[PDB]
């Protein structure tokens, strides 16, 4: 039994025609207290995946490390370590949701919501949520936290089902991932200006863009408010 | 308090109610009438919180009373049950609700009836042929379906209540101490003596 | 759930209702709260249903290699102990048992034994367990004795389970009746309880109280 | 404190013919309010022509198909590549769910297949491990709204023969797929419309003794 | 319930969608969530139904009864006022969170206020269950200057957010436009995108199916 | 909420973000906490958003009232029946008021009334969730007798770092300056005080 | 000790073409053990029909009530009350006791006599209405009443038909529910003639 | 369970132990024998939780017949009594106790005396004239302090246990059935088959 | 607890009031909370007394016997063994912990381990009680690569109000400098640092 401590807030993500983007903030929060501001919670493995983490932040680097530990011991007497017996996507995350599911079989669990986002060896894109309950799903568009609530309809609306992947290109997913973030820094209070973004594409590889910022914001019309109803001046 | 019944049949009422009132780890009384006779063909059983029972029972009581002297007139069974009904609905929502269960057994002089009234204590009342309250009627209920006829005489209705009463002394944990039968028909109200 | 068993002149008579409710909800019209523990022995459903279910059939497996490595049939008694001393173990740890271990062997004759949950253990005659045992025992308590035929056993114990299932709520939907000889138990049908009541209304001229 | 159960929603149905049998389930994954997922399948063809389906908490859901397909490969090695009839499956089920009787598997688990004399047979499981054999079962969310709609459709309850005086009723046969699939398709609708959890899509898997087939149709995705 | 408020040039725009629920079962498929108060000042709220219904009327009995006494036209501010001051009262125990909007002599407006009685002032707003997948969607399009057609759009397309995204909310979209100098026009079902496919089956039963036990003739007369 | 209210050499300013939240969801990005209870007496609000509004209101109709009998009341006055109401309501109230004031006698005067309804006249004062992160700032760089341009600073300075550091705060800085000038608003958006 | 699902029972109403359907169990019970097979949960004031489901004292009690006001609105009006009325009546009467309510899930249901217009409304135990085109349900088997209306309904049946689909709608969702049952009865409602009749359904 | 007396006189000791057998609303027995022979010349009554109570006599009764078999002696019910207290002191700081409480009587055929020995589920033994677990004790033993003598016959002790069970059964709330008596003296254990 | 440690152009530096509290009562009030757990390793003790003491006992014999077989260990190896035990006790230690210490190839370094036991290295890091009232000040006024009188004015100024403001901070405010030089303690009493 635990409760969670420094937390990390939305990550999201989605799917494109050729690969999946995922992103997620750099804040650190000590539950009201925005104590932590360079935080990366996007942890790469190898050139083909990237774990987006949310949650607990003591818990997030525990995974970090077995992550770490993961790549080291598929080395071990692996010739084609950096070929064919590489480590996929669907590895990465069987695996995550295995020790999840463990743990809170154990009333002991990782307090963390985790998102995969990878490109298959087959070119298949791959994007999987696992949670603190062993809880798994897959789907076009995947968030947690917030995320969930505001990010999903906005990435649905241009992925709603599985035949628009093909016709979403690279630009019009960034865009809205992009735009994901922005909603979410307006919206939650646990939320921070600053954050990173990752693209894993089945011809480019994979793209890992730091120290971004929402921008582009609507601020101007709040001159015009004024009171809370009957005030004027 | 604990155990009343009620059968209706042919031409009457009767009425069998535990004679025991237990406080404690001792009973205290073995010969308790729980019963008031609200008017002269209108019998009225009482079980449920210690104190209330017989505050509720008399209270109606000397309600009905003060109806029979002011217009001279004796009130039907099922206008009696109305009235009850009427008291235990508003009690409900009360600061401190009356937690008495009852049974009103009345001859209609008018219909030439017997009639047989079950109202619990929020207020929710029926019309039977049979009837209980409490725990007993999980032993009784099932006993009457199987043996109970409409056309019994008031004979034959005293030896379906002494199975019920057997029954009852058979299965039941607590000693209530026998019962005080009742008779309620055209000639009025009548107690059995030996049972 | 309403289940009885008793025991008289030609055997022993088992009768089981056949509703399954989680709350108010009817999840089961055709259960079977009679498990086949051996071609002899017989064993009811009240409370927890898997577990009567899981332990009752392994009590079926403890019976069948004491028989391996004794060459003897068990005892009713020796059956119903290994049941009772196994829930005695796992006492406190929620298990819901309410049964009646039923059998008929040369030295114990018909014998029924009430096992229970919280270790009880006790021989008897006639035992009514369930939500609706207490319209049961009352049509049981009235009808029962030692020289009825097994004709007229089987119909008490059919009418004593439809007493309960029309009164108790959480009973009903079907009636399934067993007879236990030394020969072993003979199966005695289902029987839906919609059609049962009408037929008993008419035939026996109860239940005046509703209307057909 | 941490509580270790969740609700994923959905809903679940199982039907036997006489030479087949269907185990539908719609595709919808829930959690509180939100949507996680419109197409999430949750009935698994396991292998000797046995479906299964464990409706409820999908962690434990997913952890007891995984756990049962494993139990079919082992048996496979263990007796001679022997096929695992259905009552067989029920009981190696009920002995996976009892295993967890003092901290459960939060499923209602059905499994759909043909039985030893090719005939249609649903096996349904509570979250503990009792189980029965039977015609029909609806299960998850919306198993009160379908379950009486089956009693009266599949198993004719209540209806009596016309003319009759309710005296012969109206007696049980068999039903085709096509009309077998219309009932599920029916139900699912009629559980979407009045169900929050239940919606996106509808995912059947028909067992015939040639095999499992699919057979997949959207629902409202409100 | 998910319900928005927008303005746009010469008025303001409210919409709502149209499920109601108890626990997770769709009680009404086509409920009516925008109310009147008075001919152009009209509300649109979320919450306990029965709160939102009463206190709307209430408060609009008694703006009729104001609006007669004082020889004019009400005003949002007095809706405002009257609805805020009861809330607050009743300390949260009336669940009623609402958006209030209309046209008065002073001009547009555009309210919203909670159930323990704070209100807040906004170009676009948002309540219910499902506002925070309808307040994404303002977040991304709106705009200052908006004109009638555009402030439609966007406040439709707010509900639909909540209607496929939210459980809480489905069914139907409801819009009642509030312009300056003109009649508000309510337009009850503007979208209906869930409208339920053809049922696979009829089933109409042949007649003398249920059995009977008596018949009556009811004397509903005199 | 992060709300200040500073005392100068030609009057009084009053500060505060526009952050109202319902959780951890931003109810409102937008939200005017700075209000007017009288032409030149004004209040920043902290804690329950509903008590807040009522009680202003109230004061609001208590000061129009003192006004039609007796004229313009003085910012004691107004402090006086705030905190009327928040004592004598303690055990149903949690609203924290800044009340602030520009009298042509006694030039600018802030009251600070915290959740008990005590009141405490300061030269500055501070309050909200966010105040906590910027106690120490405030008092190192607080001086009496600032010039207009030098309070601006203060608070805008004062409230970014309050921002910045507490959740429950954020959006715009709203200013009212109240000084025998008249009443002016100022807003400060994000991409200027962010980066200061 | 949940009000709603004390004494048990269920109450259905359907519309037709020039008609309407309301029907309901007459299972009263006190949880497990079952009281009264004859406890009727349909009242009628004039031609417009109330069913009342829940707590049965408040059934009971409101049923009194609602006679009690529409006898007075009958005398000072000089007409019979409408269902559209009296829907607001129930509504009115209900929210009146907001912070203390009757634990009931009262079902209006009857024909306009001016218009020829069939209606049904549902309400729960604080006033809100809710109006249907289609069917309304109510008690403690309103999930198992959904599912068979949801499927078996559909538009414009002809009294005979509809009579078949309502009733075959409350015995299956009886049925799969412990308390309720033990008996119905099925009002058949055209513009000036209604016909009751008792359904033979299973006794446990 | 719930019943169960003892007295001790002149040469030899009695036992008396209710015989019903109650589960909820129901009496599921009214025949049951609340005892076990230790050995020949000692016999151990006993009352408390369901099952807890036949699974501890049973318990105990084995380990003296396994001592009996050894050594080819008969314990003496002094031995027998502290060896059942060790085993409930023991039970009282266990993960889950023994919730049972036990009258022992016996006859010492060295001493040529009668032994009656009170132990309560906690491991309290008290050597004693007459004993009674449950609220039994609250009507018997005044009446026992009263009436007893130290060198009455078993006829005498017999008339004695009569006038407690028929106290109890005035007062007592619950209905326990009667009770299955049994005497121990110098010729071992036999039962009074009318009561 | 008011704690802090301060990076630098030179090295490093520890900061720390000295009172420790058993609710209101100030139990000692000239408390040493900054430890060594190697040479130059040091760390900054907040929560718990009893366990940050049993914490740093264990760790400083983990360094010892690492410094026997391995030599000198890095500061970040010292941050590695605090996070290894404070992570997997986290349901029974309440240890607020920063870790600071000097390499010659790595200068100065700070790193943070809050409740969770997640490891956070910063230029510079605040903790305890009283750090709420100076996150305005101290982001405000820390500077990279400053000198070690501009580093220990920083601190010194930081603490001040950390401990005016908090009253679980006070007494003495204790420093430790770690540099290439070697090992400095310094303490500044009431009188100097309150009239700052
Ligand atoms: C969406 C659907 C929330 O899910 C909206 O808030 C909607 C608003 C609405 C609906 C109809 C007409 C106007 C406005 N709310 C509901 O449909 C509401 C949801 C709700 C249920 C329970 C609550 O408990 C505090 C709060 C909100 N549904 C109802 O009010 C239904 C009709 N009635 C009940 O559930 C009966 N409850 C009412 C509250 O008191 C206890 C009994
Ligand atoms: C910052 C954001 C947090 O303290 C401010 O104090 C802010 C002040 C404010 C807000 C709007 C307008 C003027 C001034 N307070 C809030 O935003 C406030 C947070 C709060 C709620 C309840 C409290 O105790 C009763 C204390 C602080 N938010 C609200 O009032 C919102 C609109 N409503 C709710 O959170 C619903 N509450 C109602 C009270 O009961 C708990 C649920
Ligand atoms: C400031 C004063 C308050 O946070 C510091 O964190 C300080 C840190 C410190 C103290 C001494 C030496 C080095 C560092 N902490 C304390 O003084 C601490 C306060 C505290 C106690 C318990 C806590 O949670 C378990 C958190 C903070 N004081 C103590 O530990 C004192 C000596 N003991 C007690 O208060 C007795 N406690 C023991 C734990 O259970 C509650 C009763
Ligand atoms: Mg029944
Ligand atoms: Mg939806
Ligand atoms: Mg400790
Ligand atoms: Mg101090």
């Amino acid at each position: 039994t635990q409760q969670p401590i420094v937390t990390g807030t939305s990550v999201i993500s989605m799917k494109y025609d050729n690969g999946v983007i995922i992103a997620a903030d750099n804040l650190g929060s000590y539950g009201s207290l925005l104590r932590f501001n360079g935080v990366e919670r996007l942890i790469p493995v190898g050139d083909n995946t990237v774990v987006g983490i949310s949650g607990d932040i003591s818990d997030m680097q525990h995974i970090e490390r077995l992550l770490k530990d993961l790549v080291t011991e598929n080395a071990y007497d692996n010739p084609l370590a950096d070929a064919e017996e590489a480590l996929e996507p669907s590895y990465i995350f069987e695996y995550l949701a295995t020790v999840m599911y463990q743990r809170r079989s154990k009333m002991n669990p990782l307090w963390n919501a985790i998102i995969v986002a990878g490109v298959q060896s087959n070119g298949d894109q791959f994007l999987r949520y696992v949670n603190l309950l062993g809880v798994t799903y897959s789907s076009p568009t995947l968030a947690t936290g917030f995320g969930a609530h505001m990010a999903n309809p906005l990435l649905r609306k241009v992925v709603d089902r599985e035949s628009d992947i093909p016709k979403t290109t690279v630009q019009v997913a960034e865009e809205a991932i992009v735009n994901a973030m922005r909603v979410l820094y307006y919206r939650d209070a646990r939320s921070s200006r600053n954050f990173s973004l990752a693209i894993i594409d089945k011809n480019t590889g994979l793209t890992f863009k730091k120290n971004l910022q929402v921008e582009n914001m609507k601020w101007d019309f709040a001159k015009d408010i004024k009171g809370y109803g009957t005030q004027k001046i | 308090m604990d155990i009343i019944l009620g059968i209706r049949v042919q031409d009457s009422v009767i009425l069998a109610s535990s004679k025991a009132v237990t406080r404690g780890i001792s009973v205290l009384k073995d010969s308790d009438d729980k019963t008031r006779q609200l008017s002269p063909h209108t019998l009225m059983s009482f079980a449920g919180e210690a104190g209330d029972t017989v505050q509720f029972a008399e209270y109606i009581q000397a309600n009905i009373q003060l109806y029979s002297i002011r217009e001279d007139y004796e009130l039907s069974p099922q206008a009696v049950s109305s009235f009850v009904r009427q008291e235990l609905a508003k009690s409900i929502r009360s600061r401190r609700p009356y937690q008495v269960n009852v049974l009103i057994g009345g001859y209609d002089k008018k219909k030439n009836k017997p009639e047989l009234y079950q109202i619990d204590y929020l207020g929710t009342k029926v019309e039977l042929p049979y009837g209980a309250h409490g725990y007993s009627g999980f032993y009784t209920f099932s006993l009457l379906d199987h043996h109970y006829r409409p056309d019994m005489t008031t004979e034959e209705g005293l030896d379906l209540l002494k199975l019920c009463v057997q029954e009852l002394e058979k299965r039941m944990p607590m000693d209530f101490k026998g019962v005080i039968v009742k008779i309620v028909d055209k000639d009025g109200i009548r107690q059995v003596d030996d049972f | 759930t309403t289940t009885l068993a008793f025991r008289f002149q030609g055997g022993i008579i088992v009768a089981v209702d056949s509703r399954a409710t989680a709350g108010n909800w009817v999840a089961s019209q055709t259960v079977k709260k009679v498990i086949e523990i051996n071609p002899f022995l017989l064993g009811t459903m009240a409370g927890g249903a898997a577990d009567f279910q899981f332990w009752e059939t392994w009590l079926g497996s403890q019976c069948r290699l004491h028989e391996l490595r004794e060459k003897e049939r068990i005892s009713v008694a020796a059956a119903s102990k290994i049941l009772s001393n196994l829930v005695y173990q796992y006492k406190g740890a929620g298990l819901s048992m309410g049964t009646m271990i039923c059998g008929y062997t040369r030295k114990e004759g018909p014998t029924i034994y009430y096992v229970d949950s919280d270790g009880t253990r006790l021989k008897g005659d006639i035992f009514c367990v369930g939500s609706g045992q207490t319209f049961a025992y009352g049509v049981l308590d009235s009808n029962y004795k030692w020289d009825l035929s097994v004709e007229d056993a089987l119909y008490l114990g059919k009418r004593s389970i439809l007493a309960a299932a029309h009164r108790d709520a959480y009973s009903g939907g079907s009636v399934n009746l067993y007879h236990v000889t030394e020969d072993g138990w003979i199966y005695h049908g289902n029987h839906d309880v919609g059609e049962l009541f009408w037929k008993v209304k008419e035939e026996e001229g109860s239940f005046n109280n509703v209307i057909g | 404190q941490f509580n270790p159960y969740g609700d994923n929603g959905g809903t679940i149905l199982g039907i036997a013919g006489e030479d087949f049998a269907v185990l539908a389930g719609d595709t919808r994954n829930i959690t509180d309010y939100s949507i996680n997922s419109r197409y999430e399948p949750k009935v698994f063809d396991c292998g000797d022509n046995i479906v299964m389906s464990a409706n409820g908490f999908a962690a434990d859901g997913d952890a007891l198909v995984k756990r049962f397909k494993n139990s079919v490969k082992w048996y496979h090695f263990d007796h001679n590549d022997k096929k695992l009839s259905i009552n067989s499956a029920a009981r190696n089920i009920q002995h996976l769910l009892y295993g967890k009787r003092f901290f459960p598997y939060y499923v209602h688990t059905i499994i759909a297949g043909l039985d030893e004399d090719g005939k249609g047979a649903v096996y349904s499981f509570d979250p503990v491990g009792s189980y029965e054999r039977e015609q029909c079962r609806a299960g998850g969310a919306a198993a009160s709204l379908i379950m009486p709609f089956l009693d009266n459709q599949v198993n004719f309850k209540n209806q009596y023969e016309p003319g009759t005086n309710g005296k012969v009723k109206k007696p049980l046969k068999y039903l085709s797929v096509e009309e077998v699939i219309k009932l599920v398709r029916d139900s699912f609708t009629s559980a979407t419309e009045r169900h929050i959890q239940v919606g996106d899509g509808l995912e059947i898997l028909i067992v015939t003794k040639d095999g499992v087939r699919k057979e997949f149709y959207e629902l409202k995705r409100d | 319930t998910t319900i928005v408020g927008v303005k746009f040039n010469n008025g303001v725009v409210i919409a709502a969608d149209t499920r109601s629920t108890q626990g997770p079962i769709v009680a009404d498929k086509n409920c009516a969530k925008l109310h009147r108060i008075s001919p152009k000042i009209w509300c649109a709220g979320a919450g306990t139904a029965a709160d939102t219904e009463a206190v709307t009327q209430l408060i609009g009995s008694n703006i009729e009864l104001h609006s007669l006494y004082t020889s004019r036209e009400p005003r949002v501010v007095s809706a405002l006022q009257m609805l805020k001051q009861h809330l607050f009262k009743y300390q949260g125990h009336i669940g009623a969170y609402l958006i209030v909007a209309g046209v008065d002599p002073t001009g547009s407006h555009l309210f919203s206020i909670h159930a323990h009685g704070s209100t807040d002032v906004g170009y676009y707003l948002s309540l219910g269950s499902g506002s925070l997948a309808a307040m994404a969607v303002l977040e991304s399009h709106w705009k200052q200057d908006l004109t009638k057609e555009e402030a439609i759009k966007l406040a439709s397309d707010a509900i639909q957010a909540g209607i496929w995204n939210d459980l809480g909310s489905g069914s139907n979209v409801d819009v009642c436009v509030m312009e300056i100098g003109k009649d508000a026009e309510y337009l009850r079902n503007y979208l209906t995108p869930n409208v339920r496919e053809e049922k696979q089956k009829s089933y109409k039963f042949p007649r003398g199916t249920t059995a009977v036990l008596k018949e009556s003739i009811v004397n509903i007369c005199d | 909420t992060s709300i200040m209210a500073v005392t100068f050499k030609d009057g009084v300013i009053l500060g505060a973000d526009s952050r109202t939240t319902t959780g951890a969801y931003i109810a409102n990005r937008v939200t005017d906490k700075l209000t007017r209870v009288h032409d030149k007496i004004w209040c920043c609000r902290s804690g329950s958003a509903a008590d807040t509004q009522a009680i202003a209101d109230i004061v609001q109709y208590h000061l129009e009232l003192y006004t039609s009998q007796y004229g313009t009341p003085s910012t004691e006055t107004a402090a006086s029946v705030f905190k009327e109401l928040c004592y004598e309501n303690k055990d149903n109230l949690t609203a924290g008021i800044i009340v602030a004031g520009y009298d042509d006698k006694n030039k600018g005067e802030v009251y600070t009334i915290p959740l008990g309804g005590s009141v405490h006249k300061l030269p500055y004062a501070i309050a909200g969730s966010g105040s906590t992160f910027i106690y120490g700032y405030c008092d190192k760089n607080f001086r009496e007798n600032m010039s207009k341009e030098e309070t601006v600073d203060f608070i805008k300075h004062s409230l970014s770092q309050a921002i910045k550091w507490d959740g429950s705060s954020g959006g715009v800085i709203r200013m009212v300056v109240l000084t025998a000038a008249g009443v002016e608003r100022l807003i400060f958006y994000p991409d200027e005080y962010e980066q200061l | 000790s949940d009000p709603s699902s004390i004494n048990g029972g269920i109450v259905v109403a359907m519309t037709g073409k020039d008609c309407v359907a309301i029907a309901c169990d007459l299972r009263l019970g006190s949880q497990s053990l079952g009281v009264s097979n004859k406890f009727e949960k349909i009242f009628h004031y004039g031609h417009v029909f109330l069913g009342i489901t829940g707590l049965a004292t408040d059934v009971t009690t409101l049923n009194e009530m609602f006679r009690y006001k529409t006898n007075l609105y009958k005398l000072k009006e000089e007409r019979a009350i409408e269902p559209e009325t009296f829907t607001q009546l129930v509504s009115s009467s209900l929210y009146e006791r907001r912070f203390g309510p009757y634990f009931v899930g009262p079902v209006v249901a009857g024909i306009n006599s001016k218009s020829g217009k069939p209606f049904i409304a549902g309400f729960d135990l604080i006033g809100c209405i809710d109006e249907a085109k289609d069917f309304i349900v109510s008690g403690t088997a309103s999930d198992q009443l959904f599912g068979m209306c949801e499927s078996l309904y559909e538009p414009n049946l002809e009294p005979e038909d509809l009579f078949e689909t309502i009733s075959q709608a409350l015995l299956n969702a009886a049925d799969r529910d412990a308390l309720s049952g033990w008996g119905a009865v099925v009002y058949i409602i055209k513009k000036d003639e209604v016909v009751k009749r008792y359904l033979k359904m299973r006794q446990d």
